[PDB]
């Protein structure tokens, strides 16, 4: 059950963490699309990383279900 | 009170103990028992196997290689020791126990040496069956080969 | 903006704490309590200060390029 | 420390922003993992050993 | 061709890159090979100690870790019309790294070789060979810092 | 036979290992032979006399049988045990400050300041919000969890990095005070306050701008400085003289447990010949380098007109060549100077 | 031994391509002066820096395996003597220390050079000073570094025995450690009127 507790606490911070970047990008963070190297569309990044915090919830509720069992 | 030692080393005075031998064995109980003395080695100036008790921790260290004999025999034929009861000795503290009496001592040491005698014999023969097998297997062995 | 008097203040408010602290530090543990408390307090000034005069006049300027002109 | 922790964000999860769609999200999701144990593996751990 | 920003510039460059994870490497293959040998003759005795023992092969590897470190800073600053000076500062920060990387490795693999042979022997011996392996890692990131300081020095004011 | 001893060995040794001890500890004893009295010494702290006493007392209750003062303290002048009573909480810190080697008996306890400064010099190495906040949530399971893993057996690495847990949560706690100081969560700043830095009005992509100052960052450096061309150049300085500075303090708050020993031991010749030599020493070579990185702060170079004094050149100068001052950092600096250089080397 | 028919054989070619050139009448092309004159002195700042803290770095690192692996095998009998010994740890990186210093205060003088005045006296001295003094600089940390290494080992060695032997031992260490101290002095008075590349 090792493998569900270590995929269950990196899921929860990927949903924080990444929650948080898509946040910032989604209100043009200056510290995250503020440069020229930055990438331009800060929404379509907002988005994209909206769908990968999603897909890392889906794995934190199924590693929580199967640790809860 | 006791001082909360901490900014610096607690205060300590040598204490001396007039302890007769009719209750040195108690005395040397509740003393392990309390865990708060380090006893200074006033007998250093007398060289080994000349000290006062030197043939009682001798017994002891014995029993001690005849109990490691047994675990090394219960590792071998793997069986699991049963752990004792840390509680019974509070394994710490200030508490007091009541401590084994020196026949339940004298018991043990009989007990350990008949019980190694009855062991390594059974050991012996076992050890003995097993090889005289060992060789007959082999030979079952031998004789299972093809033309 | 601010000068070194905003050190010197945080520097008296610390003090005080400190002080205070020494006097109604709790009986059971107080040497523990005393120097951790007063020692944190201490150092975490002593670097929020150290941080707080590296940015008073600096002599660097923050020099980029990559800056969006929108921002 | 600081620049252990800013190049592995420039390896690791900077990279991930540029991409988009279905591909995007997986290889955010995969820098992600990679980063988070790239992570408390060097830096938390043994940078903070 | 610029007298400041002559054609064989970016070489220094390139080839500093390159060294900052070739010594690095070197480094930390030669503190992998040694801390191993060290390993797999503890672990015939002592096979308890098999994963308290690999740190020495970690440490090594941080040594690479430094090195990549620096040949992905020095590709920032990388170009056809970089100056001799802007060259000249990859070129020196990535020999920094590196001979500090090789340097460190090779420390490493000899003292966690020895730790590892003799913490199996002597359990108290563990904290004196990770301090020694600190020590010896320390090197290299202060090589790092080197390259680093050099680095923050490539293109700023360069013509 | 060997499974009716697997239910019964385990005791019988633990017996045999008591036995064994009580008489290794009777075994250092000084037996008078006319007598029947065993006489033997041990070092109890002055605070459990009376508990040990009380104890003896109720043993002696407990056989009845009626003996002359068992209890007898003495005035010698042997070197007494270094005992620190520690708490859960400072057992991994005097463990640290123990494994380098045992303090004197009353000597100003190691362990103590160690408890804050050790974690936080880790967290000034360190210093990282987002890492920081990674090791708090680590000690923290320890830390909440520490009945069930007393109760369960632990490894070597378990045993470790859990008696040291509270250890583990006061490095992360610091170090998520000076990553906020560093401005740095994962890499990456927090533009909590406003910055003292406002760019240009406006210009082209790609143009190198400069930054003017419009104020002072209120906690922790400006969150201006990300990304910049010359971040490095402002970080590295700070970061050094932070470095001086904090390790001047902790050296001359080591120097005092010094001072304190001495007035503790009523060494005065110590104090002498020792303590105010290198305390002089000191503070006019490193301490009157971190005062003048204090004040070269605290000046308006820019707007004072005078040119900012390199101070690794003035340390320099002040023993390479006494009496020379490129730029002035204060009036009388070469006087200053070169009286603290004859402090020094009387 | 092929590295030394390689040596002899360089040395030929050298001693054959000078004759030659001095024969014919062009012995003035081998010029070492115009060699210095022409290459640029950031590659001697940038040289010297690199190389003193990486020889620093280098004898750093000799000194604390030759120390560690001797109090290691001290150690299998006397654990006690590691903690001890770890102050020939720290004289061994003491010389990092140094160098780490010096490459510090070097690159304080990388400033770039306008074109016209790229090869100017006072640039060429810089490159010039930068280069020594960092080859001094490390050169002597190294030597430090494994002298102290040695003295360490030795110390280590010897108080695992007895350890009245350590602090005499110390003594010699700090002799040791002297000698990178020496050079960090003569390292920085070499660079103190090196100005920056201007
Ligand atoms: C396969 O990927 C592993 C390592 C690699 C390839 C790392 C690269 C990024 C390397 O290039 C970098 C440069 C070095 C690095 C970042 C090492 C960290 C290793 C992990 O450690 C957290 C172990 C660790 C899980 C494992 O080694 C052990 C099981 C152990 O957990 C046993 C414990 O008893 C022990 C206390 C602990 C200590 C020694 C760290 O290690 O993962 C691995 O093997």
């Amino acid at each position: 059950t090792g493998k569900a507790w270590c995929c269950t606490v990196l899921s929860a911070f990927g949903v924080v963490i990444l929650s948080v970047i898509a946040h910032l990008f989604n209100t043009n963070h200056e510290s995250f699309v503020g440069s020229i190297n930055d990438p331009e569309d800060g929404p379509a990044v907002a988005h994209t990383v909206y769908l990968a915090a999603l897909v890392y919830l889906v794995f934190f509720v199924f590693c929580g279900f199967q640790v809860y069992l | 009170e006791k001082e909360e030692a901490i900014f610096r080393s607690a205060e300590m005075a040598l204490v001396q103990f007039y302890i007769p031998q009719e209750i040195s064995r108690d005395s040397a109980y509740t003393l392990g028992q309390l865990g708060l003395v380090q006893f200074r080695d006033l007998n250093s100036k007398v060289r080994a196997f000349q000290r006062t008790f030197v043939n009682e921790i001798r017994r002891l260290d014995n029993v001690e290689r005849q109990y490691r004999y047994f675990y090394s025999l219960l590792k071998k034929h793997d069986i699991k020791l049963y752990e004792g009861d840390t509680d019974k000795y509070l394994d710490g503290s200030g508490e007091l126990y009541v401590p084994p009496s020196g026949s339940v001592i004298d018991d043990y040491v009989r007990n350990a040496s008949y019980l190694e005698e009855r062991l390594i014999q059974m050991e012996d023969a076992t050890d003995q069956i097993e090889v005289q097998k060992n060789d007959l297997e082999q030979y079952r062995f031998i004789l299972q080969s093809g033309d | 903006m601010s000068s070194f008097y905003t050190v010197v203040g945080v520097f008296i408010v610390v003090s005080a704490m400190s002080v205070l602290f020494w006097i109604m530090a709790p009986k059971n543990n107080q040497a523990v309590w005393r120097s951790t408390v007063i020692l944190t307090l201490a150092m975490m000034f002593l670097m929020w200060a150290i941080t707080f005069l590296c940015q008073l006049h600096p002599l660097v300027a923050p020099r980029r390029s990559d800056l969006r002109p929108e921002f | 420390h600081a620049q252990l922790s800013s190049v592995l964000w420039t390896m690791t999860i900077q990279i991930a922003f540029g991409f988009r769609g279905f591909v995007g999200v997986f290889m955010t999701v995969a820098l992600f993992a990679m980063w988070f144990a790239l992570t408390c593996a060097v830096l938390v751990l043994m940078e903070g050993t | 061709m610029t007298e400041l920003c002559p054609v064989y510039a970016p070489f220094f460059g390139a080839i500093g890159c390159a060294s900052a994870i070739i010594f690095t490497s070197l480094g930390a293959a030669y503190g992998t090979a040694k801390s191993g040998v060290g390993i797999c003759a503890t672990c015939v005795l002592r096979p308890d100690l098999l994963f308290k023992n690999i740190v020495p092969v970690i440490m090594a590897g941080i040594i690479a870790i430094y090195g990549l470190v620096v040949s992905v800073l020095v590709c920032y600053s990388l170009g056809q019309k970089q100056a001799l000076y802007t060259g000249f500062i990859q070129l020196g920060a990535g020999l920094s790294v590196g001979l500090s990387g090789l340097a460190a490795g090779f420390a490493i693999g000899i003292v966690g070789d020895a730790g590892v042979r003799g913490s199996s022997q002597q359990p108290r011996l563990f904290v004196g060979m990770i301090l020694i392996l600190i020590f010896a890692e320390v090197l290299g990131l202060y090589g790092l810092i080197v390259a680093l300081l050099l680095n923050s020095r490539a293109t700023q004011d360069v013509v | 036979e060997l499974y009716a001893i697997a239910k019964e060995l385990d005791s019988w040794f633990q017996d045999v290992t008591r036995e064994k001890a009580i008489f290794e500890i009777l075994n250092k004893s000084n037996y008078d032979t006319n007598r029947k009295i065993l006489i033997a010494e041990g070092w109890i702290p002055r605070d459990e006399l009376a508990t040990l006493q009380a104890r003896l007392g109720e043993m002696i209750a407990r056989l009845g049988i009626d003996v002359p003062s068992i209890i007898q303290v003495l005035d010698t002048n042997h070197t007494p045990p270094t005992f620190h009573r520690t708490n859960k909480f400072t057992a991994g810190f005097q463990s640290i400050c123990d494994c380098y080697g045992i303090a004197q008996y009353r000597e100003i306890n190691a362990g103590l300041p160690t408890i804050v400064t050790f974690p936080f010099m880790f967290a000034i190495m360190f210093g990282d919000m987002g890492h920081g906040f990674l090791m708090t949530l680590a000690a923290l399971s320890l830390v909440l969890n520490e009945k069930k893993i007393n109760k369960m057996k632990r490894g070597e690495i378990f045993d470790m990095a859990f008696t040291g847990r509270y250890i583990i949560l006061l490095m992360g706690v610091f170090s998520m005070y000076t990553g906020f100081l560093y401005n740095d969560i994962f890499s990456k700043t927090m533009t909590i306050f406003k910055s003292g830095w406002k760019w240009p009005d406006h210009w082209k992509k790609g143009e190198s701008i400069t930054a003017t100052s419009v104020g002072t960052y209120p906690i922790g450096l400006d969150w201006a400085w990300h990304g910049t061309e010359n971040a490095l150049l402002f970080s590295n300085s700070y970061k050094m003289k932070l470095s001086i500075l904090m390790g001047f303090i902790h050296m001359t708050y080591s120097y005092f447990f010094s001072l304190a020993n001495h007035l503790y031991f009523n060494s005065m010749i110590d104090i002498i010949g020792n303590f105010i030599p290198g305390l002089l020493f000191m503070q006019g070579i490193f301490g009157y380098l971190s005062v003048c990185i204090v004040y070269k702060w605290a000046v308006d170079w820019v707007k004072d007109g005078k040119p900012a004094p390199g101070l690794l050149n003035m340390l320099i100068n002040m023993f390479l060549s006494p009496g020379t001052i490129d730029d002035e950092l204060y009036p009388h600096q070469a006087k200053v100077q070169v009286f603290l250089l004859l402090m020094a080397l009387v | 031994s092929f590295s030394h028919f390689l040596y002899y054989l360089v040395l030929i070619v050298v001693i054959v391509y000078g004759l030659y050139k001095l024969f014919t009448g062009h012995g003035s092309d081998i010029n070492f002066g115009k060699f210095l004159l022409r290459t640029s002195p950031y590659m001697w700042a940038n040289l010297g820096i690199a190389l003193c803290v990486g020889l620093s770095v280098v004898g750093a690192a000799w000194g604390i395996f030759i120390t560690g692996s001797s109090m290691i095998g001290a150690g299998v009998r006397a654990p006690r003597i590691t903690t001890k010994n770890l102050i020939s740890i720290i004289f061994c990186e003491v010389v990092a220390i140094y160098g780490l210093i010096i490459a510090i205060v070097f690159s304080s003088k990388l400033t770039v050079a306008t074109a016209e005045n790229m090869y100017s006296k006072s640039n060429l001295y810089t490159g010039y000073s930068l280069f020594w003094a960092g080859i001094t600089v490390g050169a002597s940390n190294l030597i430090c570094g494994i002298a102290v290494g040695i003295t360490g080992a030795t110390a280590a060695i010897s108080d695992a025995a007895d350890s009245a032997l350590f602090v005499k031992i110390l003594v010699i260490e700090i002799f040791g450690s002297i000698l990178g101290l020496l050079g960090l002095i003569v390292g920085l008075l070499m660079a103190g009127k090196a100005s920056e590349f201007q």
